[PDB]
């Protein structure tokens, strides 16, 4: 629970890798996905299960996990991949979002 | 309106692969019975069925065959987690490696909720095993929400080695107050799923307020109505029924053990959330059911270390281990000697601080050894000399007894003298002496115990009338042999770990075994 | 297939008591749960409560009691929220979603538009 | 039906001993750990010393390790304490406190439930 | 753990209203901790244990919630005879400390 | 013509810092003995006053302190190297942790070699330890060439741990072909040096045939002529003198034990290589003669891990270890108990396969019992609660008896009974009856032991006239407290290990022990 | 005063199976270790079997693992060897050595010192 | 070990020469190694063994050397009884293997 | 004994850093003394005991041992580097050299 | 202090015996072993025997022992060799050193010249 996250201010230029990190309260067994949301508008799946990608997205996109820490890492950057990235929770009844760090 | 239906299991004891009719091991594939992949099959049949399912274990799937000797909790998470289990409980066997052996391999990996709410961690061990079991569970089945409770045994501390750092409260008292927040949020169908046995769960059908079903084990106990389709003799009906103090009807269930059965119960509710109608009967698993490969194979891939792991020493020893018949069933002979020593190291718990120890005495009988040990192979001790000693995959099992069944047990035991019969009696903790010109029944003259209630231990007589807890197996407390006076008069009964296993730990921590005659029987 | 418009844009100044919908079509409504969601400016994401279609039976984040319900339609299709004694703070927006998934892995896949408030 | 009162509580010049005594009836006072907790003047609670149910395990906090003592006479149902080198510091009253039972544990890191009158110990 | 600072030292109140109580740890209670209430000039008395268990004998508008290093008390309706002071503990560690306190 | 003067120290038995004139341990400065500092100040004077000097070691620096315990034998061949150590024998506590243990440590970084001449290797083991010992050595001393020659007891393999690939042959045979071979050489002086004993060093001097000296150990003997000047008998002169078969005179000498003395014997030769005259004494190192800091400061920075190592588990206990008066003196005492399992348990062997193991007995007196330990402190047990308990650096020691001596020891035991004396006798392998109401040294009526010859264990009544082998303290075999029977009708006696290490041993291998009372001893 | 005298070799047919025995005098034979030596025709030396002074420790070499079998009589002084699937290559001389003496260590890794004179035996 | 080559096969000699046998092992056989003498037709007899030692009754013209691979029998001043077989064995390894042969 | 050396044929440019391995056949405890021969000249003793250096040698000398294997290292090649470097012991009685390599 | 000529270039033909000469100066002669050592082209060094003025004592390393002896005179300071039965390969350089250290620290010091042979 309470879902923190690590960098949010982080700014890079394309062409380099980059990473967000995710830290929850309790024990969170694998059970987070992460999401991307473009300004004004609806928010769209990235990451479920913390390891599997979801169809239809690049390679360039990965994921890690299993316990309390929990990291998404970018490579390959394009002109697509400046948004806000949350982080939320699916594991026990009352799900939490994350504050959400902006690239 | 509603209707679901509810799969449960208990009490597997690690029978991971497939099994005979007495499920020990089963060599005739064509009339075998058990599995994990058969249960598959069954379970995805049911699901491509029914919309509405749930899939529930009670515990105690940790004790008993090879794979938790060697893998020590893994092969359990992996293949719960293939099976799709919606849910667990907490047992007495899960914490026998200790709640460091529980953390890492179960409740770290196990892609399910584990429950338990008597269960309270008081000190150091607050900060590290806090969000990781749970009291109550809300979970959304089919276009409705069901709400989950768990609860564990109070004898745990006694049938196990948790910890000081962990206690065990009352069922009752704990569990009253989740259900009242339950329904407080708006949540009107409630199970409860435990390891406590069979009585306790009538009662918390009774005294508990709020309870719909009631799910559990830890007693093998079967439940059948009409015609039973094996061995097994039913104790009661299937749906058990008791009237509530509340004005309801509560059912109860339980799936004998090991994976000979399967459970499967309907159940039809209405709108504000109670019990209108119960029926069904559990399965039968025989070959009439086909298995599934893609786990069988995982399985066979699995079991190369096990095959890997049983030539390789334990231990060593210096002297012949005479697990013969000429000698074991007609004198004292040091290889039950050496039986009972890890029997009751096995059996150390806790310092109440009034006693060292609750329980210090051994019984064995000599039909369950088979065979010597002879120690010209470089003094060398390996699994399958141990499993030639023992083939039968039984257990050690604590009971109490007053201090007369015991006289009758040790009078019985010596009734006809000369035949090789296997009632003769091996012990640990106990002394004493014969007198064969004697009628039968009176042939017994002393009979020495070792002291419990004392800091220094010591040899002391019997009383006549006291509670006396022992350690025997479980074929002599089924009444096997002529044994039927500790069937009778026994005042508890609480199973055991696996005798290879118990025997195996003791060699591989002394590593260098010298046991001798020492005189724990004589005759005058 | 699409989750649609939810509503425009309402102001309902302090005191009155608000009633948005969801729409959906392209798929059978009555299979999947329905979540809503609230971002108010200044914090992140705030989870609100479940309504699944075929009879509903709700299910709140102990934080909206009485403070919100939930009401579905279906014979049109459409999910209401109902937001009552309004309060300042509010101001946020409104998100609809769908529940999709099969064994363990469970995931927001259509999510609706935005309704300030 | 329990009832824990206090007694031994007067006047005392720094650098005085005092014995103060517990006594204990409506329960089996042999199955109970027991805590002796002190409030200052006008101020919050502090924990003091602690006894098992038989005398075996004592543990002491950092201010009194070293002048007071606790024990119990499980015949007579009473607690006693022991202080020594009274100082300035050690004025306020002192309650004597029953610990939670656990069944198949130690007693260690318990919660009190029933607590007593209390005596006035001063030190000027 | 050691420190146990129970933030909220004078609430203003009268019979019918909603308080709440808060007692922060500092480290990690886990879960032991217990709520007590002392009126003026007499002996303590336990109300919650285990951070949400309530002692034989308590009314039901007393509640115990959080967990962690957060735990907070609620009394709903608060009642003529609920003005007394009210103390927080811990004993996750080993000096067993309690909270300042807070006067109702 | 030419001269030269030896040096020689033997079994020092980790005697390392300075001592006290009992040689167990000293607490006032003024008044106390030994050392390597001092040792070191001695031996640099005598080599700057003379030429030509020889510093000779002959075996058994390695059991004994509690530096062995900790270190292994680092410590050895650091302060042997910082010494000059001119040559060095095996004994028979090299061998105590195996040879594993011996190769490491002393072998690879001594700088000086390692003799021994009746050691050879067979099987995998010839590959490994070739070319780290050698049977013979030729060194130039002074403006000369001087000749050694090394040999080790042969009943290493029952004193000690040293495999089963290595042998010990006879000294006579394996000494006479190098002698010859030095000979050959055109080397006419030899030195003798070895770890056998007195006799057999008496033996070579007359069998063997080339030697001009024989310098010697293990025996623990004292060579004075003239006043002793301080508590030891000399048994002998110091040059001890034999006529050897071939016509000369050849000397004999040992320089007792642990740091006590220093041997000083200086010879004359000639032109053809012949003893001419010898004469010296041994050197006492009383505090007259000062220490040498810079030794001194690197043992004061090598102690603080011996300190730091005796506040720690070794293992634990649930039981109360009554090491009291009013017990272990009149009755039954579990400490005992303790103390025999931990004897035998170090007293494990080899199997001749017509016998599981040599010795199988224990005796101990309950004067060398000083302390109770106290389980109500986590459960733990500290090299101090040891100490505690045997306060007087003693070792367990293996001898041979007949039949009749040991019913006069237990008769002996219980002559006077009801008046705390130390003569009370706690027994392993042994099981003894008493009837206080007869005669003395009529009161042992039962005595049972422990069968050897043989591969099952089993008790065996005692026959009066046949050798057993038995482990007894050293205050006893030298016959403290009234046991001079044991002193005058033993047939062989071989030292041992220190009793601390071996009960730790024991404890740190259980790592849980619950001693108890069995009826090893009872009263009719 | 040690002999060493063989017997019980002739002709056998491929298949056959044949019974050689060694006698003993002039020592105590349950001390020490023998083996069976083979020397082909015009050839070198080989070993063939060995069993330790009691009968229990019997190696093999890798050829006659499966077709002879050792074993000794410590009552009547003697040693038996049994040969079951002669073959074409079992044609030789068969000495029956004594073993050297380890006073405290095992038997293995042995040198013989005593010999005997030979048995032919011969599969055609 | 296993090899153990024994690498002359025929020397010529006559009475008072010096005559030098080497037989060289495989791997290492350390200092475990025996040499025997058999004469045409008669059953061997042990000379050294440990590679270095004599068997009691050999005479004095005998004499081994060597440690590690390589070994060495050596006799000097040949006598008329000294013509026949010489072998060598190893018991580091245990085929217990021999040598070829030598003869003289 | 036996001694035996690896590089028989070793060479180098002034600048680099250079090795020589010296091996023996039994276990000798650092008793090797490594020297330096000009050619048609008596040779010079460079390091004894195998660690120390003899007095007058440049810091640029240095040595190992401990066992069966020795080693000579040399760095900052100066024109003074080229000549035969021995290898013998002195640990029992038959003293035996190396075979020497050259540089 | 420094080891002295030698000899010069000798030539004896297979069978006669030479006889070499080490004087040394610049330190006292009777304190320390003299060490001979020969290179024989086409292979190593070796080792030969130890020679100590005062008695001399010798030692010879089981190779040449009738082939060779060790003399020494001193009164004028000089060490000789004598090579017996000399034989076809023997052509080599033979050398003279001193033996120099304290307690383990032993080396040839000073080298001394050349003698072909
Ligand atoms: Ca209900
Ligand atoms: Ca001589
Ligand atoms: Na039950
Ligand atoms: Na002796
Ligand atoms: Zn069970
Ligand atoms: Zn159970
Ligand atoms: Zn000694
Ligand atoms: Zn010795």
């Amino acid at each position: 629970i309470q879902m923190t996250q690590s960098p949010s201010s982080m700014s890079a230029s394309v062409g380099d890798r980059v990473t967000i990190t995710c830290k929850a309260s309790q024990n969170v067994r694998t059970a987070v996905v992460w999401y991307q949301q473009k300004p004004g508008k609806a928010p769209k799946a990235l990451i479920y299960l913390a390891s599997n990608r979801h169809t239809g997205v690049p390679d360039r996109f990965s994921g890690s996990g299993s316990g309390t820490d929990f990291t998404l890492t970018i490579s390959s950057l394009q002109p697509e991949d400046f948004a806000t990235y949350f982080c939320l929770q699916h594991w026990n009844y009352p799900y939490t979002f994350g504050q959400g760090t902006k690239l | 309106a509603w209707e679901l239906t509810i799969l449960h299991t208990n009490d597997v004891h690690s029978r991971l692969e497939q099994t005979s009719e007495d499920s020990s091991k089963c060599v005739n594939a064509s009339r075998c019975m058990g599995g994990v992949a058969r249960l598959f099959t069954k379970v995805q049949q049911i699901r491509r069925a029914e919309p509405n399912v749930l899939l529930l274990d009670a515990g105690d799937q940790y004790q008993g065959t090879i794979w938790f000797t060697v893998y020590k909790g893994a092969e359990v998470a992996h293949f719960m987690n293939a099976l799709r289990y919606d849910a667990m409980a907490l047992g007495n066997h899960e914490f026998d490696n200790g709640v460091e052996g529980l953390i890492e391999p179960l409740l770290k990996e196990a892609k399910f909720p584990i429950l338990s709410a008597n269960i309270k961690a008081k000190g150091p061990l607050a900060s590290q095993i806090s969000g990781l079991y749970l009291p109550y569970k809300v979970l959304p089945v089919g276009d409705e929400v069901v709400g989950i409770v768990g609860y564990t045994s109070k004898e745990t501390p006694f049938l196990s080695n948790p910890g000081t750092n962990l206690v065990f409260e009352d069922e009752i008292t704990a569990l009253q107050p989740e259900v009242d927040k339950l329904k407080t949020l708006n949540v009107n169908k409630i199970i409860a799923l435990g390891h406590s046995g069979f009585e306790m769960d009538k009662l918390i059908a009774q005294k508990v307020r709020g309870v719909d079903v009631v799910v559990g084990g830890h007693s093998n106990t079967f439940l059948y109505t009409g015609n039973p389709p094996s061995k097994e003799v039913p104790a009661g009906k299937y749906p058990f029924i008791v009237t509530s103090d509340d004005g309801r009807k509560v059912p109860v269930v339980q799936a004998y053990a090991f994976g000979k059965y399967l459970g499967y119960l309907k159940i039809e509710f209405d709108e504000r959330g109670n019990v209108i109608s119960s029926h069904g009967n559990p399965i039968l698993l025989n070959s009439s059911i086909p298995e599934d490969p893609s786990i069988k194979a995982d399985i066979n891939k699995w079991r190369i270390k096990l095959d890997n792991y049983s030539t390789q020493e334990l231990g060593k020893t210096i002297v012949y281990l005479d697990g013969s018949s000429q000698s074991c069933r007609f004198r004292e002979c040091n290889m039950g000697n050496l039986i009972c020593d890890a029997m009751i190291n096995n059996n150390l718990r806790h310092t109440d601080e009034m006693f060292w120890n609750h329980v210090s005495m051994c019984i064995l009988n000599g039909g369950g050894i088979r065979s010597p040990i002879d120690e010209r192979n470089n003094g060398t001790i390996t699994w399958e000399n141990l499993a030639a000693v023992l083939p039968f995959g039984g257990t050690f099992d604590l009971v109490q007894l007053k201090g007369s069944t015991l006289k009758k047990a040790f009078e019985h035991s010596v009734h006809r003298y000369g035949q090789s019969t296997g009632e003769f009696l091996q012990v640990g903790g106990i002394h004493v002496v014969y007198d064969l010109s004697r009628k039968p029944g009176d042939r017994v003259v002393k009979l020495d115990v070792l002291c419990t209630k004392c800091r220094v231990p010591s040899y002391d007589p019997l009383k006549m009338d006291e509670v006396y807890k022992v350690i025997l197996p479980n074929f002599l407390a089924n009444g096997g042999d002529g044994f039927q006076m500790i069937k009778d008069e026994l005042l508890r009964h609480d199973s055991g770990d696996q005798d290879i296993n118990v025997v195996s730990t003791y060699i591989s921590k002394m590593k260098v075994i010298y046991p001798a005659v020492e005189g724990r029987i004589k005759f005058s | 297939q699409v989750q649609l418009v939810q509503s425009g844009a309402e102001v309902k100044k302090p005191g009155a008591s608000v009633k948005l919908s969801c729409k959906a079509s392209g798929y059978t409504f009555t299979s999947y749960w329905i979540h809503w969601v609230r971002q108010a400016p200044g914090q992140g994401l705030e989870w609100i409560g479940m309504i699944h279609p075929n009879s509903g039976s709700t299910y709140y984040n102990e934080k909206f009691k009485g403070r919100a319900t939930l009401t579905v339609d279906k014979s049109t299709s459409t999910a209401y929220m109902e937001l009552s004694s309004l309060r300042s703070e509010d101001t946020a927006v409104y998100y609809c979603a769908r529940y999709y998934g099969s064994d363990y892995e469970w995931y927001f896949d259509v999510w609706g538009q935005g309704t300030t408030v | 039906q329990v009832q824990l009162v206090e007694s031994g509580g007067g006047l005392v010049k720094p650098g005085g001993s005092l014995r103060l005594s517990c006594a204990a009836s409506g329960f089996t006072f042999s199955k109970y750990a027991m805590s002796w907790i002190r409030q200052a003047p006008g101020k919050g609670l502090e924990w003091v010393a602690e006894i098992s149910s038989g005398g075996g395990y004592i543990n002491y906090a950092d201010s009194v390790k070293g002048r007071f003592t606790i024990s119990r006479d499980n015949a007579k149902n009473s607690l006693y304490l022991q202080m020594n080198s009274l100082r300035a510091e050690d004025t306020a009253v002192y309650y004597c406190a029953r610990a939670i039972y656990y069944y198949g544990s130690s007693y260690n890191y318990y919660a009190m439930d029933y607590w007593g009158q209390g005596t006035t110990v001063t030190v000027s | 753990d050691i420190q146990m600072t129970q933030s909220p030292s004078s609430l203003s109140a009268s019979v019918g209203d909603r308080v709440t109580i808060t007692c922060r740890a500092s480290q990690d209670v886990g879960t032991a901790e217990a709520w007590y209430q002392q009126k003026p000039g007499k002996a303590p008395k336990l109300l919650i244990y285990w951070a949400s268990t309530r002692h034989t004998g308590v009314p039901s508008r007393f509640s115990g919630s959080g967990s962690g290093t957060d735990f907070t008390l609620t009394i709903s309706s608060l009642q003529p005879e609920d003005f007394a002071t009210y103390y927080c503990q811990q004993y996750s560690s080993y000096p067993l400390t309690f909270g300042q306190g807070t006067k109702l």
